[PDB]
């Protein structure tokens, strides 16, 4: 039994057409790390989403990638092994 | 130590062999615009010492050409963003932010502002 | 040996000049302690896909210019917009 | 007007700032380029004081590379050494190639065979 | 001035929609994918345009012409595109040429 | 006026328009006629066949 | 016209002002406080008399009987760490051209 | 027949290049002095005094404070290795310690591990 929803999620959530992380958390992150940079920044609807957009598919094109990793080395979960892998390969990292 | 100022002159030396004295001469190739003296004499600046090669020299005088397009490039991106046609020094301060990175670029903005600065408050 | 005298095989060999010890080199400068038999082979294809790319656009910006010579400022134009850039030729 | 006059304003390179490099073929590669409309007098010398301070940075590392190796003329292998050394220098020479460069000497430990390599067990196969 | 706030919005969202309503004639469109066409068809622009430029400063012309954007055209598009949108970019100007 | 140039060269895209974010962007000191026109059909090709 | 309100002019000799101008220069929406200014007001002090006292032990040992830019570049090297030394050393050269290439 | 430019503008420098001089004739260091050295030691007096000051101003940042106070300019000055060569035995007015602390006063008996925020 343990696994058997997981590919159940594939079918859902690869036809969904949403966001996953919950927004309001979102909201306030950008504020912080925005603040931090520079003092009294206002934001628009529009921005939150479309940083909230480009966080999450990127998200899910790294998953992809730590994916094949985990077949790699003969594994089914995605240890900490395979994002820095990852980032490393990908040139994201440095 | 006459007028040369009429066009006849503007294209010259070619290898018709109408030559009086100092036969050696050819054609005026295109300038290919190079920093080698101006790379070779900062180097004697920081380093009196340290000499450097023709190779070397090439791939800097590749990498102003690079590094010029890059932040200049980047410098008419965020012209139009704003809906600007004038470049002063807004753009590119604002350019070497977002191209290079945090220590780099507050390196770049220091000195800039003390050459805008120095530049100014004189003639 | 003038004239056409072209003889065209089904299959190509140049490719094969790239060699083990060519191969080797390149592996002991990446810190790679051992090379696999069937990553000889896949090195050659790998260089064959690379190369076909840069060439493509190198090839468009040669017959922009009417050129029938290809010159280091080609492909440095199409290295720097695969991303690849290259420094020591040109500028 | 057109009144004769001596040289008011300073008759001098247009790098007044103290700066090396030259300011107006910056300023005419502008002009080249077509990047603005309109280009004031500060971009060029602006751009020529990072210019300058990028060119100085590099090579005064590139010498200290070139003292670890022992020689006097700045070779490539000690300006790679110098881009492949700071992460800021790293980030932004990412993924350029270098001429006639080499490799830093990065070795990953499971390619060093150290603890007992006679055997796992005891002091053989 | 009376009511007048219309700024010029480059949108290709309403020419999407007219090409749309040809290759199938009986299907709408969302605002929502209008604005990702927008967005998309405005950096293909921006790319080909960006590219064109480049190539007439490699040759010292700094003009423009249909040969400069059939080389930019060749260069990022792949073999199959490329070859349809060459013909027709060498139908466009070829229909234009006869004209008036 | 009784045609437009996009309308003339059998285009639906309006090549005047990129025509003008061609000067816009200072991408060249001078601009054909041909290159505008080309363009647009590009464009317009590629939107075309992936709505199609 | 003459001098009537006196007796309160002196000691014109801080740095207090050449201190705040290149705090702009390097950092323009900083601020300072006397406090800190007085610190830099004793570094210069401090810093000048070690380099000029090593530039003065430098002409009796040569026998040179004058100071110049030689003699300060060695005093710049003895006392200023390899780091230090190196760019202290490149503006001193650096603004030496400037100063003699015109008025 | 006026001071149209200054011996410290001339040479592009900020500080007084001019008093530098009557300071050094001041403390009779030699018999006689030359020109190039007032300028050769006003730039060095620039760099060292604009260095501290743009690392008084990085440590400012790291305290959230933009007025430059003497406990910046102390912290600054025992960070950077050349620096404390130099200002070691000198003391500042008002200024504090950096959090040092040896690894047999934490809690576990002669331990340093801790998290990655502060080290």
């Amino acid at each position: 039994r343990p696994g058997t929803v997981a590919l159940r999620e594939i079918r859902r959530y690869q036809k969904s057409t949403e966001l996953l992380i919950r927004k309001l958390p979102f909201q306030r992150l950008v504020r912080e790390i925005a603040q931090d940079f520079k003092t009294d920044l206002r934001f628009q609807s529009s921005a939150v989403m479309a940083l909230q957009e480009a966080s999450e598919a990127y998200l899910v094109a790294l998953f992809e990638d730590t994916n094949l990793c985990a077949i790699h080395a003969k594994r089914v979960t995605i240890m900490p092994k395979d994002i820095q892998l990852a980032r490393r390969i990908r040139g994201e990292r440095a | 130590m006459a007028k040369s100022a009429p066009a006849p002159k503007k294209g010259s030396k070619k290898a018709v062999t109408k030559t009086q004295k100092k036969d050696g001469k050819k054609r005026r190739k295109s300038r290919k615009e190079s920093y080698a003296i101006y790379v070779y004499k900062v180097l004697k600046q920081v380093h009196p010492d340290t000499g450097i090669s023709s190779k070397a020299m090439s791939i800097m005088n590749s990498f102003v050409n690079d590094v010029f397009e890059r932040i200049a490039g980047e410098a008419s991106r965020l012209a139009h963003y704003n809906k600007r046609s004038t470049i002063t020094s807004r753009e590119i301060q604002t350019a070497v932010r977002l191209l290079l990175p945090g220590e780099l670029a507050k390196h770049a903005v220091s000195e800039g502002t003390k050459a805008v600065t120095k530049y100014t408050s004189a003639k | 040996k003038g004239g056409a005298k072209r003889h065209r095989k089904v299959l190509r060999d140049n490719i094969q000049g790239i060699t083990k010890p060519a191969i080797r080199r390149l592996a002991r400068r990446g810190g790679v302690k051992r090379i696999s038999g069937l990553i000889y082979e896949e090195t050659r294809g790998v260089l064959k896909v690379f190369l076909e790319n840069v060439i493509r656009d190198a090839v468009t910006y040669t017959e922009h210019a009417k050129r029938k010579t290809v010159t280091a400022m080609d492909v440095v134009y199409a290295l720097k917009r695969q991303g690849r850039t290259l420094y020591g030729f040109g500028g | 007007k057109q009144g004769g006059k001596t040289r008011a304003k300073a008759k001098t390179r247009s790098s007044r700032a103290g700066l090396q490099f030259p300011v107006g073929r910056v300023h005419r590669l502008l002009r080249k380029g077509n990047y603005a409309e309109r280009v004031g007098a500060g971009a060029p010398v602006y751009l020529a004081a990072v210019l300058e301070y990028l060119t100085a940075e590099i090579l005064e590392l590139a010498g200290n590379a070139a003292r670890d190796n022992k020689k006097t003329r700045i070779i490539p292998r000690h300006l790679q050494l110098a881009v492949r050394n700071d992460e800021e220098l790293n980030k932004l020479l990412g993924r350029v190639t270098i001429a006639q460069g080499g490799v830093l000497p990065n070795i990953q430990s499971v390619l060093l065979p150290k603890k007992t390599e006679s055997s796992k067990s005891a002091k053989s196969k």
